[PDB]
RNA sequence: GGGACCGCCAGUGGCGAAGGCGCCCGGCUGGAACGGGUCCGACGGUGAGGGCCGAAGGCCAGGGGAGCGAACCGGAUUAGAUACCCGGGUAGUCCUGGCUGUAAAGGAUGCGGGCUAGGUGUCGGGCGAGCUUCGAGCUCGCCCGGUGCCGUAGGGAAGCCGUUAAGCCCGCCGCCUGGGGAGUACGGCCGCAAGGCUGAAACUUAAAGGAAUUGGCGGGGGAGCACUACAAGGGGUGGAGCGUGCGGU
RNA sequence: UGGAGGUGAUUUAAAUGCCAAA
């Protein structure tokens, strides 16, 4: 019939990870990060690295019979930043251009109800 | 110690907190030399 | 070698539980049939029954039995989408939450989270009165029905309509919902 | 391999560290994405009706004020 | 499996003497506002001595230890870097029973009483009128008590304050008397310790201190401009020999 | 029109003041 999967996208200020699994989440189809396609640490979070990694992952998934995906995009969350980096939308767009159908899109950043304390002291980074 | 909020102003002097620490260091030494 | 290990997998069909129709919801790959147990799949209510209104309701089904190429599921929990609840909460309104532990007629342990939104800011005593009304209605319904009927009424919106009708006596309302359900234990 | 021709339809404004770059909007004339309208950064003098040769057509420049 | 913490709603919003207090249900308990042809009958204000409460940190015994993190151990930056930045990390932060009694503990404004234009928000109670889906609901007006803003007379060096006075009057207690030496020395009391409360002189000095003005400056913001600015370009000087000017000898 | 608060951020390195004035 139709084999649908899930694309988990992890976006921070330092890197991007694109991880395609099956509908239940328990079996991995492909997994590509920014440091696997570019050679400079400075370029790992850039949008272009996101496009390259997304294209590699989409090809590997298409060869194995996946037809479309649902998307789950997240920032680090927790006691770290709640805002996704610059490579989220670029990764989302490059999946559709590569041949997959796109289902529903949502963000699953984990948000505390007044949880743990953040690193940096009571004055924070002083640069 | 007694409060002199005029001492906390920074024009023409060093920080009052560290003057206080220096005074307290100097007072420990006199106390220890007394008991001997 | 890696491409060799992929070819050993077979694809299993996942079915909805009996009282949701028992329709197909997807396929999962696995090499050994025992590894399919306890896997969880999330689907919306709109897929089960076509209606573009109930697309923010998410249901969780868990695998328990495999026979041939088919896997069968049990109801596990329900939740409303984050973007939907995040849009109801505004300034100059009041949000009332109540979290209750219940037992159905046939000894099922559930935890239920219900939410109510009022048209304006209200005093805390009125919040307590509304929460008490919610507790009474939910306890009576749980004592009255069986597990399947309770779940169906919780996702169809009937309990929320009853709660709103009863709680209009304290203050006019804007919304009333069952926010979340999780199953805690099962009969022996 | 030989690029894709695109045509300038609007000038937006100057940018860059020393004001050497212009942002424009182009419409693709060839390939898979014929007809699409995207914005780009161009170096050198340019006017409406010029034709650019793009080596790739999936990168879009960040909008300026 | 574990320890800490209760997001959005949340509001110059609420409660408390101050410090402080925010998930939900049940039990015990303190204070205040409004309504009152109820009772007592000046029983009141302030308060030297004296008493109780009191953030964080620290100390003494016994538990706990997720995250963060004085000291400390490594990696960088730098002329150096005992720091700022990055990876780790002990005490501590949490619970029970005690000690300590300190903060820009700031409304930098002690407490009670009478009086002296207005305007406009918001929280609690009461009264009147009009709606209503009959709601412990909505809108408007007035009285009392809290909590904000703009402002008349008056006050003030001015900033500003102005029925929530820093205005005019009737009370009681505390404190101050140019800048430093100094919150030090000596004596005493208190504390396990760390420390707390009390507190001079010889000598030195012509200002120290406050509010506002005009400029100049900022590794502050905005707007503009220049080939003795850059960007895009064309030609060069800096290396050699010589002409000429300057320093030195 | 003019004010009072709150939450976020803020891209390497960059020390000093001599002849004078008399
Ligand atoms: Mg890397
Ligand atoms: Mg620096
Ligand atoms: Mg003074
Ligand atoms: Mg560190
Ligand atoms: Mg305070
Ligand atoms: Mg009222
Ligand atoms: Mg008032
Ligand atoms: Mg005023
Ligand atoms: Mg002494
Ligand atoms: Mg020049
Ligand atoms: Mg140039
Ligand atoms: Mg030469
Ligand atoms: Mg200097």
């Amino acid at each position: 019939k139709e084999k649908w999967g899930i694309a988990h996208i992890y976006s921070s200020y330092n890197n991007t990870i694109i991880h395609i699994t099956d509908i239940t989440g328990a079996e991995t189809i492909s997994r590509w990060s920014g440091g696997m396609v570019v050679k400079a640490d400075r370029d790992e979070p850039s949008p272009y690295a996101a496009m390259l990694a997304a294209r590699r992952a989409a090809e590997e998934a298409l060869e194995k019979g996946i037809v479309g995906v649902h998307i789950r995009v997240r920032a680090p969350g927790g006691s770290k930043s709640k805002t996704p980096g610059p490579g989220a939308q670029a990764a989302i767009r490059a999946l559709a251009r590569a041949g997959l159908k796109i289902g529903r899109v949502e963000d699953v950043t984990p948000i505390p109800h007044d949880g743990t304390r953040p690193k940096g002291g009571r004055r924070g980074r002083r640069v | 110690m007694k409060r002199r909020p005029r001492k906390w102003k920074k024009k023409g002097r060093m920080r009052w907190k560290w003057i206080k620490k220096r005074i307290r260091r100097l007072k420990r030494q006199r106390k220890k030399e007394r008991g001997l | 070698a890696a491409k060799d290990k992929w070819k050993l997998k077979q694809w299993y069909v996942i079915y909805a539980p009996d009282f949701f129709g028992g329709v197909e919801v997807g396929l999962t790959p696995a090499d050994d049939p025992e590894k399919v147990l306890n896997r969880v799949v999330e689907v919306t209510l709109k897929d089960i029954t076509g209606d573009f209104l109930k697309g923010h309701v998410k249901l969780y089904f868990q695998v328990y039995d495999v026979k041939g190429q088919n896997a069968y599921t049990k109801f596990k929990g329900m939740k409303l989408a984050r973007s939907y609840i995040r849009s109801l909460v505004r300034r100059r309104t009041t949000r009332i939450d109540g979290i209750f532990n219940i037992t159905t007629k046939d000894g099922y342990k559930l935890r239920v989270m219900a939410m109510v939104i009022a048209a304006r800011r209200i005093q805390t005593s009125q919040e307590r009165a509304i929460r008490k009304i919610m507790q009474e209605i939910i306890y009576k319904k749980a004592e009255e029905l069986n597990f399947k009927d309770f779940v169906l009424e919780a996702v169809n919106g009937k309990i929320a309509a009853e709660i709103a009708k009863e709680a209009k006596k304290i203050y006019p309302l804007k919304k009333a919902e069952i926010r979340k359900i999780k199953v805690l234990g099962e009969p022996e | 391999d030989e690029g894709y021709p695109a045509e300038v339809i609007e000038i937006i404004g100057r940018t860059g560290t020393t004001g050497d770059v212009t942002q424009v909007k182009v419409r693709i004339l060839e390939g898979r994405d014929k007809g699409r309208v995207i914005r780009r950064n161009v170096r050198g003098p340019v006017r409406v009706g010029d034709i650019l040769i793009l080596r790739e057509t999936e990168r879009e420049a960040r909008e300026i004020k």
